[PDB]
């Protein structure tokens, strides 16, 4: 029960400077964004799979487990949606720019009162990002609001005893409200509690951008529609 | 019932709620590699067997060997990718990509 | 046990970075000379000495290199544990009473390469896990043992090549202290992957203190170390 | 002679247990022959100091042999830095609590 993408151009990496890839458990990356952000303008795997008419529906969906114990850890469904991993109906958001899976973010309301992204922002649905990313100043406001303290690389830590007490963070997308409970946007470490919110400034013309990483996708079953150029979300199961 | 193929499920492995990777195949017969299906990038890359000794990551990761594939097509063109976290360089090649590995 | 009365210590209120988050220990108990003491505070052992709490003013270290052996090491205050060493102690006179500083005659690589040929100054440091030497000298060493640089003066060796590696002898007090490749290489495992870290690190210690070589836990691991304060010398034996 | 059992972490960290005060308060320390100062985390450490959150803290109010100094200290190790203030008390080896 699998697919074979013929005549696919890929890169054979010979230089991987740093420690980034030493640490990494995977061997490489299979990019799934639009052909615009493809290095040396190479036709990506899904775009080739589309061209070769290897699926009926040109869509792909991600279920990501938020417990490293669970089996399977996730699922990528090529050419459809797995109904056994989501609740209720999909709610679609139109892609604003066909490079990343870019959608308009209406607001980021912190249950406590604070509202970030008040005039509206642009966000990207990124599976290769584990945390939520936002502008340095906006994310700095957020962590002052949830009693978190900075460590390094725009990362913040919360005392674990305070995680219960924390406010929810709702993301207003396509008119609907996508709530993240403190247990959703915080990760236990080594025992330290890492905030699922990271401060990083993406420079223009691409930026500023918010990144809805695995923290988000883990809570909301994500659908990537290429025929209709939209992103659908449903309460993960 | 006798039904039509339908969608392809690619089982993903979760590492510490930080890494979500699945298995793929490159070549004929398929050579297995684990990849991150990154919706934030648009390029496919795996470590080459022709990797420079300085690249330590290469030592502990699966390497593509073009000589073992019959569907391999040489292009040779150099590349460079920059992600928010890291970077890499190498050269382009063309081959069959299987999902899942199917070896 | 022993009780060191009227000891001045520091109560840390700021620990910037990640260094101490990561660390499994709560603090540091320094055991070098009072010269390198911040705000010239009399150190624990110097106080323990003054209070005549031990018969002999010496301290020993056995460090297990299993690593998971029980116990994983021993500090013997006021003596030497004979159950953790082989043969007799060979003493080296301390050259400068700040660190536990001894003269290093040479750094020999079995395959051919000699480093510190005219002689250097080394420090016996328990708070250093690896061996440290000057950046250029250590760079020569790893070219010689087929290791490649990782980051922050740290080098990595392909594990398949560890068998094939040459020994490294340290000439101290006339005697020769060999380190087999298994002694000077660390099998670092993480996320189900194994790498071999070279026990040799390149770092330049600036003057007046430097240049200095550092014989860390890699050395002390293979050689039971004795720190004599009455006679101002450092003794070594083969660890058991 | 007194034997101080040491714990080995990944052939990189060798630390043993000690006591500060009357009755002794337990802390794990690195017996570093490359340094000459004794320091442990204080209960009066800054909320910004995350390392403090997951490490044992000295409380001078719980010790009867505590003698106040107050003098500020600043240590700079290759790897990292720390600052705090000086205090005097009884140091037990091993903890003996
Ligand atoms: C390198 O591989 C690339 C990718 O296939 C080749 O260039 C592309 O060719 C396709 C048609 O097959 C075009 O649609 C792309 O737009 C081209 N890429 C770029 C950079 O725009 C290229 O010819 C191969 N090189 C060699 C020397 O074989
Ligand atoms: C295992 O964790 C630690 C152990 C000890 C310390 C203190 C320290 O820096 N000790 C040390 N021995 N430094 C080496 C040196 C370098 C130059 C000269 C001149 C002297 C000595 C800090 C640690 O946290 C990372
Ligand atoms: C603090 O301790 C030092 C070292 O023992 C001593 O010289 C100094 O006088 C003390 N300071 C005070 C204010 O007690």
């Amino acid at each position: 029960g699998g697919v074979k993408v013929e005549r696919q151009v890929f890169g054979e990496a010979t230089k991987q400077p740093g420690i980034t890839f030493i640490a990494a458990k995977f061997d490489g990356i299979l990019g799934m964004a639009y052909p615009r952000i493809s290095v040396n303008n190479v036709l990506p795997v899904f775009d080739n799979l589309m061209q070769q008419k290897l699926v009926d529906q040109n869509i792909f969906s991600f279920y990501l487990s938020r417990d490293p114990d669970a089996q399977p850890g996730g699922e990528l469904m090529l050419g459809g949606t797995d109904s056994k991993y989501y609740k209720g109906s999909l709610s679609y958001l139109n892609v604003t720019r066909k490079a990343y899976w870019q959608v308009h973010l209406d607001q980021v309301e912190v249950a406590s009162g604070l509202t970030l992204c008040k005039e509206g922002c642009e966000a990207i649905v990124d599976t290769g990002t584990s945390l939520m990313v936002g502008p340095v100043d906006e994310v700095r406001e957020l962590q002052k609001a949830i009693g978190a303290v900075p460590l390094i690389q725009g990362e913040y830590m919360i005392p674990c005893e305070k995680v219960s007490t924390l406010p929810a963070i709702t993301l207003k997308l396509g008119g609907k409200g996508y709530k993240l409970s403190p247990e959703d946007y915080t990760l236990k470490v080594s025992t330290l509690c890492l905030s699922g919110f990271m401060g990083m400034d993406i420079p223009p013309p691409s930026g500023p951008l918010w990144i809805l990483g695995d923290v988000f996708i883990g809570r909301y079953y994500t659908v990537f529609d290429r025929d209709n150029n939209r992103v659908g979300f449903a309460e993960a199961a | 019932p006798a039904v039509t193929e339908g969608p392809i499920p690619e089982v993903l492995k979760n590492y510490m709620d930080a890494q979500y990777y699945g298995e793929i195949g490159i070549g004929t017969p398929p050579q297995c590699f684990t990849v991150v299906f990154d919706t934030g990038s648009s390029n496919l890359w795996v470590p080459s067997i022709h990797c420079k000794l300085l690249d330590i990551a290469c030592w502990i990761h699966h390497k593509y060997n073009s000589d073992k594939s019959s569907t391999y097509v040489k292009n040779g063109t150099s590349f460079d990718i920059h992600y928010g976290s890291g970077s890499l360089s190498g050269y382009l090649s063309q081959d069959t990509v299987s999902v899942p590995c199917q070896s």
